[PDB]
This record gives C-alpha cells, structure tokens and sequence, in this order.
C-alpha cells in the first residue's frame, strides 16, 4: 500500500535544550 | 477493536527545525525534499 | 560564570541548554534536578583619557 507522510517523523535529535532559533 | 497502522522509513538527512520560543519544534524542512528546500 | 534561576521553561528529557556557538546557556543539576541559566562573566573594554 502507499500513503503520503506529510509532516510527522520530526523529532528531537538530541538532549540538549535550544530556544527561539533556527536551527539545521 | 480493528486497528490500522502505518510504516515509514528514516533516513540520514539534514533537517532544519525552527526552535521556538517553548524550547520545542513546530515546523521543519527537508534539505533534499525539492530544490527550492534546499535554497531554505 | 554567574548562576541565574533558569526562568526559561524545560522538558522532562532535557538536562541542558545552548543558545549558539557552543555558549551553553542553562544546565540542570545532576542531584536536585534545578534549572539554571549560566551568564559568563560580566567582561567589557578599559580606555583612557590623556
Ligand atoms: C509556550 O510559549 C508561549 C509564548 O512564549 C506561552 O504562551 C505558552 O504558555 C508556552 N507553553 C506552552 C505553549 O505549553
């Protein structure tokens, strides 16, 4: 079967804590 | 009770996230989605 | 550094955080679990007047 995955499968990469700021 | 499930895959990709303001993620973009992405 | 009470708030899975260029801006202690922004030294420039 085939579906479109949107936007999920964004997560957290690490445990470090970063606020108000792009980031790649 | 019937259930439906679905399976996706990951890769290694750069993403860019925009931390906000609550220390979370509320959007993102695939540097290899299209080539406009990779302009972002 | 100084020691600040971290106002900002956290996640249950987040021990530390940084804000840019390696400059970690609040950690948590390993022992009580509190949060803390670190401020580096208040530093700045001495000229003169001759
Ligand atoms: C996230 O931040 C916004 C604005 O800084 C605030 O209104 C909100 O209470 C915070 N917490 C959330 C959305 O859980």
């Amino acid at each position: 079967a085939y579906t479109n995955s949107f936007t999920r499968g964004v997560y957290y990469p690490d445990k470090v804590f970063r606020s108000s700021v792009l980031h790649s | 009770g019937a259930a439906a499930y679905y399976v996706g895959y990951l890769q290694p990709r750069t993403f860019l996230l925009k931390y906000n303001e609550n220390g979370t993620i509320t959007d993102a973009v695939d540097c290899a989605l299209d080539p406009l992405s990779e302009t972002k | 550094g100084v020691l600040t009470e971290s106002n900002k708030k956290f996640l249950p899975f987040q021990q530390f955080g940084r804000d840019i260029a390696d400059t970690t801006d609040a950690v948590r202690d390993p022992q009580t679990l509190e949060i803390l922004d670190i401020t580096p030294c208040s530093f700045g420039g001495v000229s003169v007047i001759t």
